[PDB]
């Protein structure tokens, strides 16, 4: 994916700021009394399990 | 009679010996990762307080996205084992 | 018929000739045992006519598993579970699913599914050329006003079976329909002629009133086109209870079942008279 | 004077009644993008003679 | 009104010889906005005569036929022209003048001569016509069409061969691109 952006010019160093906007989610268990278990993922832009 | 002749099969990918990783294809039973002291200003954003001694850094490598870009990814090996 | 799923399968991800399946058949080219023409292998170039024999003797083995899968995706599309277009991306959806989890459990159970799906498509057809989707349709139409309690007479129930009747007979399926809030027959899948079915609330007060012969136009003349349309196509299933004095309703039969007739002979007269249909007189 | 005054909708059926089936099923089912429902009269008629 | 509908006339493509699909008669209709309830009953009762006598007409002049307006006609179904045999009546007996100028003669039923031949032809087509349809036929099939309770079932079945750019062969809408 590629984006350009056209923008204003200002005196002061600025950013860009991008959502690309996604599911971030988790799910948790709780199968015994001592424990917490969750799983997450995060559709695009993924970190794993 | 005839010949019996059995049939082929793939091994299973995501196999009890798999190790996951998301942009690319597993890897079987054994690898390399490597715990280095990245230096780039994108990971140096971590070192700020820090030294050699004690330092956050990042094991993935896909060398398309920039270390700060790959440092939230992650390597998932099989939970069977 | 929609075809079988697996020979659709195999005719377009299988050898064209011969095989390292069809062994028996290679081992009569081979052996010259082909009734048809015994010589002709053995005047292949040597070349092509020893590697024939590698394969035949020591057999080359396979993977199964892409005929499998295209098999059940084909079933898919043809039972209407996916849009034709989806088929390449389904099984190539498939293919990654099964092959990430592969297991001699999971080859067995292709297997079965494969079989499950063959016989899937063949019923369906059978289930859209059998009408039970109306008949279920019009079965629940019944409930939905007085059944078995008319008043005047209980011509009623001949009329309420020659609604059953009819729609299990007329073979391009009468479409029975739950509509948004009343119940339609549609009669043929183009529904030109659908009839309103819970407009019969005329069709109500009307069994058991004697018929007014002498003029159709008349103060009990009430019924709604749609009634009428109704009586029109249900007429050839209708003789039992409906003889002309037993009704209005009755009589107004006797009559669409005459019209109906009059319309086929007209038909046939009408089909003999266009003979030239071209200039001659 | 009635036919005229349920031809032009100010007396007689709501648009859920002499719409035909399918087209308030449609609309129904796409309201929340493209709402069709500005579209038809609904009458209201007063409770007369009691 | 959903009982007293407007028929739906079928249009003609002169290319094809197919139907074009229908729209109501939107070009025969009479104004009652300004009569009274027995004058408009007597307006509904000639509509309802109307949509009777295209019921019927239908019926005794229609190929019945499972799908609506067919994009082929089998040939059985197709008006071919059938002329009968072609006689003609051969101007030379060719075998009688090969021996007469042989021997020396010139020429310009035949004096010398007695005989004569008829040869019959076939005259008709030499495979039967399938295709669209004619004018002819076209409006002897095509009657309007009565729509009682109209768009009252599931979308996939309305008469979708109404509309004038459905590609009936695959429930879709004929596009520009």
């Amino acid at each position: 994916l590629d984006m350009t952006f056209e923008v204003d010019p200002m005196d002061e160093p600025t950013l860009l700021y991008l959502l690309f906007e996604v599911f971030d989610v988790v799910r948790v268990h709780q199968p015994h009394r001592g424990v917490i278990e969750a799983v997450y993922l995060r559709t695009p832009f993924s970190a794993g399990n | 009679e005839v010949p019996f002749v059995p049939p082929r099969y793939m091994a299973p990918t995501e196999g009890r010996n798999s190790i996951r990783y998301s942009e690319l294809a597993p890897q079987y039973d054994t690898t390399r990762v490597y715990l280095v002291d990245n230096k780039s200003a994108d990971i140096a954003s971590l070192n700020y307080q820090n030294d050699h001694s004690n330092f956050l850094t990042t094991v993935v490598q896909n060398n398309d996205f920039t270390p700060a870009e790959a440092s939230t990814q992650t390597i998932n090996f099989d939970e069977r084992s | 018929q929609a075809p079988d799923p697996a020979i659709r399968a195999a005719l377009q991800s299988q050898p064209s000739g011969i095989a390292s399946d069809d062994w028996e058949a290679a081992m009569q080219r081979i052996m010259a045992l082909t009734t048809r023409n015994p010589e002709s292998f053995r005047q292949q170039p040597q070349a092509n006519r020893l590697s024939a024999i590698l394969e035949a003797v020591v057999p080359s083995r396979t993977n199964p598993t892409h005929e499998k899968v295209l098999a059940i995706v084909n079933a898919l599309a043809e039972n209407k579970a996916i849009r034709p277009d989806e088929a390449g991306l389904v099984y190539n959806a498939l293919l990654e699913r099964v092959g990430r989890y592969n297991s001699t459990n999971v080859q067995s159970n292709l297997d079965r599914l494969v079989t499950d799906v063959r016989e899937a498509v063949a019923q369906r057809e059978r289930f859209k050329n059998e009408g039970l989707g109306s008949l279920v349709a019009l079965n629940a139409f019944l409930a939905t006003q007085p059944a078995n309690v008319p008043r005047g007479q209980d011509d009623y129930t001949n009329f309420i079976s020659a609604l059953r009747l009819m729609v299990t007979e007329v073979p391009q399926s009468e479409v029975y329909q739950s509509g948004p809030d009343y119940f339609f027959q549609t009669s043929r899948q183009g529904l030109q002629t659908v009839n309103l079915s819970q407009a019969f609330k005329n069709l109500r007060g009307l069994w058991g009133v004697q018929a007014p012969v002498g003029d159709r136009s008349t103060v009990s003349s009430l019924l709604t086109p749609n009634s009428r349309l109704l009586l029109l196509l249900i007429a050839p299933f209708t003789d039992s209870g409906s003889v002309n004095r037993n009704s209005y309703l009755g009589h107004l039969l006797t009559l669409y079942r005459e019209a109906i007739g009059q319309a086929q002979v007209d038909e046939q007269t009408f089909q003999e008279i266009t003979s030239v249909s071209r200039a001659l007189g | 004077m009635m036919p005229q005054w349920a031809y032009m909708h100010i007396a007689g059926q709501d648009a859920s009644e002499y719409l035909s089936p399918g087209l308030v099923q449609f609309a129904r089912a796409t309201d929340t993008y493209f709402s069709l429902g500005n579209k038809f009269r609904n009458p209201t008629v007063a409770p007369t003679h009691d | 009104s959903k009982e007293i509908p407007t028929p739906y006339m079928w249009s003609y493509q002169p290319q094809m010889g197919l139907a074009a699909g229908a729209s109501q008669d939107y070009s025969t209709r009479m104004n009652w906005l300004s009569a009274g309830p027995s004058m408009i009953s007597r307006v509904n009762g000639v509509r309802n005569h109307r949509n009777q006598i295209l019921l019927e007409q239908a019926a005794v002049t229609s190929t019945p036929r499972a799908k609506l307006n067919p994009r082929n006609w089998p040939s059985t179904l197709v008006y071919q022209e059938i002329p009968g045999p072609t006689t003609v009546l051969l101007p030379r007996d060719a075998l009688a003048e090969v021996r007469m100028t042989n021997s020396g003669v010139q020429l310009a039923r035949s004096s010398f001569t007695p005989n004569q031949a008829y040869l019959t032809l076939q005259s008709s087509s030499s495979e039967p016509r399938s295709g669209g349809i004619g004018t002819l036929q076209f409006v002897e099939e095509f009657v309007p069409s009565v729509y009682f309770n109209p768009f009252s079932g599931s979308p996939g079945l309305y008469p979708d061969e109404f509309i004038p750019n459905f590609d009936a062969v695959r429930e879709a809408v004929d596009g520009y691109d």
